[PDB]
């Protein structure tokens, strides 16, 4: 499947802080719940 | 004029789209719950406490998983963009119960969040056997809420189901015969064939359990003159359908993949591949007690279903060496969804072997409840079944979305998901061969290091699908159309654009017999 | 340019060597000089320079098999995006076990398991093949 | 069938006296399928069709599916070149290997 | 039982686990054969340059192709069925124990004569004596004599269990209103663990198996000094 | 009636790069983290 | 001198038979290197454990460490 | 017949096959199967 | 013409293999993963009551 060129292509920096944005957007609650096990067992 | 398209919804892409969008978002909540899983895992210890929570977060990502991905995306969203596409029919048979069957599955999807939210939780794995699953030992609403998750969910495969064998026997220009239509329009035809054939046995085992439950009949206990081997009979015999559900399909996009991308016209032993998948649809309905061999059944009846489980074991090799024979001397284009496809093969050949050691019933008496099972369906389900998922997703994301992926990031994603999931599944075959059983969240010392292992190869499949969602920013982040499709002329849901219109097949297709 | 949403309908020129001769030229409108070759492919092939000749194969199709075989270099970047991410799978598994994973349990400490090791072969712990197999019952050691 | 009828098919084919270029592509791209390497008068009969309809650059993509339809052992392409000279300089067509078109 | 770095299965010490465990290495000689098959041919005929994409005969290799995974499969069948009846013979057995397992626990029956019956709790990980198996030690380990054979009835009070020992290869469920036969015998004395196999609630992790194998006087001495 | 063409046959827009990645991060991660929300429900109430 | 006439048809099909001669003797060369080193050393293990054991000082030797919960 | 500019021709061109291959077909003069040169030609009238 | 590939992929295998194995020879060592090796000819057995 050819492609077309890219109408609005996307520099090497905002694909950096896409991917940046996925990853803490992923590992911020789930690494929050994670920080802490033992204080939601009646520390 | 959103709620008319989306919501009031009476065409089969639009319900294609929502498809893949849930499933998209329920896999997501697998995965968490697969990471949870690994998690605790990882080192010796309760990292959560009881197994009773454990057996929550266990049991929902087997249903989640099950019942909320695969079938959903792959039935759903690649039967309603490619079925009436690939036969050249206007729309499907039932379009309204097509939107009632997707708009049905996330009351299912709430149901059981909810029932993971009653203060006792459904923790007793996906097979929901009694007494376990009584209101004795799980004296509460969560085991009906999952009872009712998974009658709402067989209600919609079932419209599903009627709505596609109709489209697919009667949509037909008149002059095709059913042996002129493509792989997946077959896969499509059988796995709906099987799925309102299998449907009803357990909407009808939970529907005993629910009233075993709640209106105090006695068909499960054995204190009234009830049997639980009699709902393990009913379960597998719906079960074993199931699991011919989840592997048929992906057989189907496989075939199309292979095909295309390795520049041949057709595959090699069409009627091979149409015998082998009526085969394997008629024989996955007399196996089903391979599941139920260290229960205390009799040796003539264990001999059968193992000599039954060879004869279900052939037809599938019929299949994968037509595949490798289709891959004969072609123009191989070295296409991430071909990436998929090649490590589909293997990876679900070295699945179906482990399942050939399971198979013999000594070795399943020595084998019953242990992580050997668990690396033999993972090496099916979660490699075999999510490969052809992704093969088939990287391959028809231009016919959907219209923009074509980044194929550096979609074969590195395929690279981290390959080393991810063969690092997670494969110290497992170790853990099951020294006896380390299933549903434990602690074990003893020495299955340590191959569950931490196991454990850290969870994260970098995580990793895979983290930057998999990159993958699909990067298409509109990119917005680059196609100019066009090769071997166009061949496959038919190609050559109306990408993506086709709202309106496709008004003028229908020209096809003659004389 | 943008052309009509009819894209789909009309053949495009492919290039592939499992079709060798496409359907559609490469370049589709010509210039009064391409004319002048045009007109000039009529007569004989034996007044054809080289120029002329490397051009108008340009105008019929656009890249050659030799150009089209050629060895690229993606899986260099592909393995090393790959390592890149296992890397950062790596970091991730260090920050859990260094903030989500607490104590392990105390039968993994060195005496406990010299102890449990000499406890293991006095029972003889599957003493044929695997573990008290290999260890050495006259000379208290293990085998060598 | 075969050896024969199937070479002796194909460069009565391809010597049609009222060829155009559509039928000349099908056979041109219905050729390279078959597991052979095409034999010299069939290409003989393709280049002089090629020259017929007056067409040049099909020509040599028919010389380069002959050199890549070879695959590894190069004992082929030079052959079939040491064959087909007369005819590459009796109609002033050129080799890819001297219009560079193989140098990458 | 397990050591650390483990591949394969325990080591064997009734007969059947010894026949088994043969079978398993003959399974597993096959499904290596069966599988380099598969990738030496998918990496030949993938890096070929060659190529061949026209009509092609569409029978004429499939009847070998469907002989030959019969072969080899019933290959597999004829000793899977020669040691699948080699479970269920004539036995004329010498004890007769009866296993319940209860709401996370076991309990032990031998009411041959002189009834006897006792019950079965995990040693705490905290409450270890030292040198010992974590989540693997039992306050009652079950006492058997040595190389005769014994009938086992297994059964539970509740909910599914699974009376699982793997290194005698016995894995057999423990159903309410149900009564199941597993012949044990062994060929060494010592301790061997198993654990439970089916679920059973919150505490499925928390239920092992020791059984003590030892001489026949030993055992009589056993069975006099515990009643 | 609806519109034909690329990117407008999803149910959301997807002219803005920005927006949509907050969108798709927003919907993923919610995804992602509703079982670890319900496990710390499960912890908190016994 | 001059080029000789190579052969110019049955390629693949001649490659493919050359290497599924060489495929069957992988496959089984390797079915057979994993049964000579892991499944005959195991069986003849097996043999030498219980060609020459004895059941009576094995039990005195375990018992005279105190393992046994019967055995003082 | 038609009623639009183009129409989808499936042709099965030699019998007992498979797959039927598809091509588009527009006004003019006749155009043909890509693999076996059936003339297909188009008369968009009808209704 | 010199694409992105034909420098970068160098560069890109000489960042990935270097980091890769610097931080899982890490994650494997420094960071006290207690991996339970296998005891034979490691330690000495002690004696136990
Ligand atoms: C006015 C504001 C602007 C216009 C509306 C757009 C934003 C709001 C919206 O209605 O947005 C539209 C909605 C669309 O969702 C729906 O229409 C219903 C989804 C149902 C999900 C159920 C989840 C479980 C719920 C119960 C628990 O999007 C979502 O909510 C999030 C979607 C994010 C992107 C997902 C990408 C998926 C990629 C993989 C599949 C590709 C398929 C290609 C083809
Ligand atoms: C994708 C889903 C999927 C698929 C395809 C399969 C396929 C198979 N499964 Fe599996 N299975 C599961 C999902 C699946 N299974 C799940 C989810 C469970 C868990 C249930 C539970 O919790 O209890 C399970 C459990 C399960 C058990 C239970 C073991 C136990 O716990 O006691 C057994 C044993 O018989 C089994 C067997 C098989 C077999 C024999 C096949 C075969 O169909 C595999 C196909 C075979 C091949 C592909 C072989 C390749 C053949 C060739 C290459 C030709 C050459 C071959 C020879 C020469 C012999 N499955
Ligand atoms: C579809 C079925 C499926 C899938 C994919 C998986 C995937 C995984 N499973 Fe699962 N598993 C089961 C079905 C599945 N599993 C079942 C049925 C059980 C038995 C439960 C029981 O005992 O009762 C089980 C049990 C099970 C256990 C047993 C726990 C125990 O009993 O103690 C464990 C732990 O190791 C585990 C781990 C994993 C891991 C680490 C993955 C990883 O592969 C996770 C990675 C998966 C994904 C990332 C999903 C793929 C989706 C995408 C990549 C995006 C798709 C979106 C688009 C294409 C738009 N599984
Ligand atoms: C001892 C030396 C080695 C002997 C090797 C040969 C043994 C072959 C035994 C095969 C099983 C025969 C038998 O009694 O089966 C009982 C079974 C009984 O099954 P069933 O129908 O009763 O199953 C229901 C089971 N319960 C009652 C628990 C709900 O018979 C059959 O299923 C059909 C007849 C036998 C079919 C045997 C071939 C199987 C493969 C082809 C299937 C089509
Ligand atoms: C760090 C993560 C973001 C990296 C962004 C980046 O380097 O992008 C450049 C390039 C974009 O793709 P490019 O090679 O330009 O073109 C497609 C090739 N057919 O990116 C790639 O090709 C992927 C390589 C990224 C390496 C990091
Ligand atoms: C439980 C859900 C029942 C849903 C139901 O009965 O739907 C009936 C369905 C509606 O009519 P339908 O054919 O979908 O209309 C579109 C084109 N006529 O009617 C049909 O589709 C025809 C009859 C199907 C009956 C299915 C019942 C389940
Ligand atoms: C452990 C994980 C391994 C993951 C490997 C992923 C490799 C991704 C790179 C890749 O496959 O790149 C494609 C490349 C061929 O590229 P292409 O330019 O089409 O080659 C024609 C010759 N000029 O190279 C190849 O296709 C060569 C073979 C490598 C990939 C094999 C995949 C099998 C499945
Ligand atoms: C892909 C191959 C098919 C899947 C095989 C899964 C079963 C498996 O790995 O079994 C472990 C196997 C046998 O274990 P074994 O060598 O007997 O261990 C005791 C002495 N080392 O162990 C081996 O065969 C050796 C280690 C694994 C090699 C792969
Ligand atoms: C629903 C999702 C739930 C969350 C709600 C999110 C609402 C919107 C906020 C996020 C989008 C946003 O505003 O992002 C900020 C961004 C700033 O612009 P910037 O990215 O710097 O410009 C490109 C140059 N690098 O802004 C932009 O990029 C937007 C402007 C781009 C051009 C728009 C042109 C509109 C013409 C009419
Ligand atoms: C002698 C007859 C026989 O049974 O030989 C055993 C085997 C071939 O017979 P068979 O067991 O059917 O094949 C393996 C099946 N998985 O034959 C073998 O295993 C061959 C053993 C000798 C040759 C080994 C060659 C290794 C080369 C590297
Ligand atoms: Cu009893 Cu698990
Ligand atoms: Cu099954
Ligand atoms: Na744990
Ligand atoms: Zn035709």
């Amino acid at each position: 499947v050819s492609a077309k060129p890219a109408k609005t292509p996307t520099s090497a920096v905002e694909q950096a802080v896409g991917i940046s944005a996925i990853v803490v957007g992923f590992m911020v609650p789930a690494g929050w719940v994670l920080a802490h096990l033992e204080s939601y067992k009646k520390s | 004029m959103f709620i008319n398209r989306w919501l009031f919804s009476t065409n089969h892409k639009d319900i294609g789209t929502l498809y893949l969008l849930f499933g998209a978002w329920a896999g997501m909540v697998g995965t968490a719950l697969s990471i949870l899983i690994r998690a605790e895992l990882g080192q010796p210890g309760a990292l959560l406490g009881d197994d009773q929570i454990y057996n929550v977060i266990v049991t929902a990502h087997a249903f989640v998983m099950i019942f909320f991905m695969v079938m959903p995306m792959m039935i759903g969203g690649f039967g309603n963009w490619l079925v009436p596409l690939m036969i050249g029919a206007p729309d499907m048979a039932f379009p309204r119960m097509n939107n009632m069957s997707f708009w049905l599955l996330p009351p299912s999807f709430l149901l059981l969040l909810a029932s993971s939210m009653v203060e006792a939780g459904a923790g007793t794995g996906w097979t929901v056997y009694p007494p376990l699953a009584g209101n004795l030992a799980h004296a509460g609403a969560s085991v009906d809420l999952t009872i009712f998750s998974l009658h709402l969910a067989g209600v919609s495969s079932i419209l599903g189901a009627i709505n596609f064998i109709t489209t697919i026997i009667n949509m037909k220009p008149p002059a095709m015969t059913q042996y002129q239509t493509p792989l997946f329009v077959w896969s499509v035809l059988i796995t709906a064939v099987l799925l309102l054939l299998s449907l009803p046995v357990l909407a009808a085992g939970i529907t005993m359990l629910l009233t075993d439950r709640n209106l105090n009949t006695t068909f499960f206990d054995p204190a009234g003159g009830g049997d639980p081997i009699l709902y393990q009979h009913l379960f597998w015999f719906f079960g074993h359908p199931e699991v011919y559900i989840l592997i048929l399909p992906g057989f189907g996009i496989i075939s199309h993949v292979v095909t295309y991308y390795s520049g041949k016209k057709e595959p090699f032993g069409y009627m091979g591949m149409v015998w082998a998948m009526m085969s394997i649809g008629f024989l996955g309905f007399i196996v089903w007690a391979h599941h139920m061999f260290t229960v205390g059944l009799d040796v003539d009846t264990r001999a059968y279903f193992t000599s039954a489980t060879m004869i279900i074991a052939i037809p599938t090799g019929v299949k994968v060496f037509s595949w490798l024979a289709t891959l004969h001397g072609g123009n191989i284009k070295w296409s991430p969804a071909m990436l998929w496809a090649l490590g589909f093969i293997f990876l679900f050949t070295v699945g179906g072997l482990t399942g050939i050691v399971l198979s013999n019933s000594s070795l399943d008496i020595v084998l019953h409840d242990t992580y050997y099972v668990v690396a033999h369906f993972h090496y099916v389900l979660s490699m075999g079944a999510v490969f052809a998922i992704m093969a088939g997703f990287v391959h028809w994301f231009p016919l959907f979305s219209g923009f074509t992926l980044d194929d550096t990031w979609a074969k590195a994603h395929f690279a981290i998901m390959f080393v991810g999931v063969n690092m997670t599944f494969f110290p497992q075959h170790f853990l099951g061969l020294s006896g380390m059983p299933r549903r434990y969240s602690d074990y003893p010392d020495a299955y340590t290091t191959w569950n931490t292992v196991s454990s850290m190869g969870s994260f970098i499949s995580l990793t895979a699908v983290l930057i998999m969602i990159f993958m699909i920013w990067e298409a509109f982040a990119s917005k680059r159309e196609v100019m066009s499709v090769s071997y166009a002329s061949t496959n038919l849901e190609w050559l109306h654009g990408c993506p086709p219109p709202y309106h496709t097949f008004e003028e229908p297709t020209y096809v003659k017999v004389k | 340019s943008v052309v009509k949403s009819e894209d789909y309908a009309f053949p495009t020129y492919a290039d592939r060597r499992d079709y060798p001769l496409p359907d559609v030229a490469h370049v589709t409108m010509l210039s009064a000089s391409q004319k002048a070759l045009k007109e000039k492919e009529k007569a004989d092939w034996s007044s054809l320079s080289r120029d002329e000749k490397v051009q108008l194969y340009r105008i019929q199709f656009n890249e050659s098999f030799a150009e089209m075989n050629r060895g690229t270099n993606e899986w260099k970047t592909v393995v090393g995006m790959a390592m890149f991410f296992i890397g950062f799978t790596a970091l991730v598994l260090i920050w859990e076990k260094s903030y989500v994973y607490g104590p392990i349990p105390h039968t993994f400490d060195r005496d406990w398991v010299a102890m449990q090791t000499k406890r293991m072969l006095d029972m003889k712990a599957n003493p044929i093949q695997g573990f008290s197999a290999k260890w050495d019952y006259d000379k208290n050691e293990w085998k060598k | 069938e075969t050896d024969e009828e199937f070479d002796a098919r194909w460069v009565t084919y391809f010597n049609k006296p009222d060829i155009d270029a559509w039928e000349l592509r099908k056979g041109m791209n219905t050729l390279v399928g078959y597991d052979l390497v095409p034999e010299p008068k069939i290409i003989d009969a393709a280049l002089r069709a090629c020259r017929r309809l007056n067409d040049f650059a099909s020509a040599v993509r028919i010389l380069e599916v002959v050199k890549d339809k070879a695959g590894p052992h190069k004992e082929i392409y030079p052959y079939v070149i040491q064959e087909l000279r007369p005819t590459l300089n009796e109609l002033g067509i050129s080799t890819p290997e001297e219009l560079g078109l193989d140098k990458v | 039982m397990a050591y650390p770095f483990q591949l394969g299965l325990q080591d064997a010490t009734s007969p059947i686990m010894e026949e088994l465990m043969n079978f398993h290495d003959h399974t597993l000689m096959i499904v290596f054969l069966i599988s380099s098959l598969v990738l030496y041919i998918i990496s030949l005929m993938l890096t070929t340059k060659l190529t061949h994409t026209s009509t092609m005969d569409a029978q004429e290799v499939e009847t070998i192709w469907t002989i030959l995974p019969a072969v080899i499969l019933i290959m597999i069948a004829l000793p899977s069925l020669r040691i699948l009846y080699m479970m269920d013979e004539i036995n004329n057995p010498v004890l007769t124990v009866k296993t319940m397992g209860h709401q996370w626990y076991w309990s032990y029956e031998y009411t041959d004569y002189e009834d006897l019956c006792f019950d079965s709790y995990m040693i705490p990980t905290n409450d270890l004596k030292p040198g010992e198996l974590r989540l693997l030690e039992v306050d009652n380990r079950v006492v058997l004599p040595m190389e005769l054979p014994i009938r086992m009835l297994i059964s539970s009070e509740d909910v599914l269990h699974s009376w699982a020992v793997p290194s005698l290869g016995l894995k057999t469920d423990a159903i309410p209103g149900r009564l199941n036969q597993a012949t044990v015998t062994s060929n060494r004395p010592g301790l061997f663990y198993g654990q439970c196999s089916e679920i059973c609630g919150s505490n499925h992790s928390f239920m092992p198996i020791v059984l003590e194998m030892v001489p026949l006087k030993y055992f009589e001495n056993w069975s006099a000094s515990m009643i | 009636h609806y519109e034909e063409g690329p990117g407008k046959n999803l149910p959301f827009s997807v002219e803005n790069k920005w927006r949509l990645l907050a969108m798709m991060t927003v919907y993923f991660g919610s995804g992602f983290a509703a079982p670890f929300f319900i496990v710390r429900h499960q912890l908190l109430k016994k | 001198a001059l080029l000789p006439k190579p052969q110019m048809r049955g390629l693949l099909a001649k490659r493919l038979r050359v290497h599924i001669a060489g495929a069957f003797i992988v496959a089984l060369g390797v079915a057979a290197a994993y049964k000579f080193g892991v499944a005959e050393p195991r069986k003849k293990a097996y043999a030498e454990f219980y060609r020459n054991y004895d059941s009576m000082k094995d039990f005195e030797e375990m018992r005279k460490a105190g393992i046994f919960q019967s055995a003082k | 017949p038609s009623i639009s500019n183009k129409r989808i021709v499936g042709c099965i061109c030699e019998e007992d096959n498979c797959t039927v291959i598809w091509f588009w077909l527009h006004k003019g003069e006749s155009q043909r199967c890509p693999n076996c040169g059936t003339h297909y030609k188009l008369v968009p009238h009808q209704m | 013409a010199p694409s992105f590939h034909d420098k970068y992929g160098n560069a890109i295998l000489a960042g990935g293999a270097i980091f890769c194995v610097s931080t899982w020879t890490y994650t494997a060592t420094q960071i006290g993963i207690e991996w339970n090796m296998s005891p034979v000819g490691r330690v000495t057995p002690k004696e136990w009551r």
